[PDB]
């Protein structure tokens, strides 16, 4: 619901835009890239399975198996965050996932 | 249940 009062700023939509070139100069399917692509570029992150995996079943928003816009952003990030010498706690706070994924309590 | 794996990372 747009407009109101529950706004909640998607720290990796600040920078999203940049993973969004690259997730259609990965030549994606319907607007959505598959693990092949996404695969892909994050070994040519040059970073080990695990952690690319973890990357995955966190940023898998849809966990469908593919990389939306959002998901890739997540997985980007994440590399990114790794690069910066960071670590991956492998939890997912509200403002880290996309709040597509939130119910109505 | 039975794992949760179909990502491209842990099939190997
Ligand atoms: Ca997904």
């Amino acid at each position: 619901g747009p407009l109101g009062s529950d706004d909640v700023e998607w720290v990796v939509g600040k920078d999203k835009p940049t993973y969004d070139e690259i997730f259609y100069t990965l030549s994606p399917v319907n607007g959505k890239i598959t693990g092949a692509n996404a695969k892909k570029e994050m070994v040519k992150s040059k970073l080990p399975n695990t952690v690319l995996g973890k990357i995955w079943k966190l940023a898998d928003v849809d966990k469908d198996g593919l990389l939306d816009d959002e998901e890739f952003a997540l997985a980007n990030h994440l590399i990114k965050v790794k690069l910066e010498g960071h670590e991956l706690p492998a939890d997912l706070p509200p403002h880290l996932v996309p709040p597509s994924k939130r119910r109505h309590e | 249940f039975n794992y949760e794996s179909t990502d491209p990372f842990t099939a190997k």
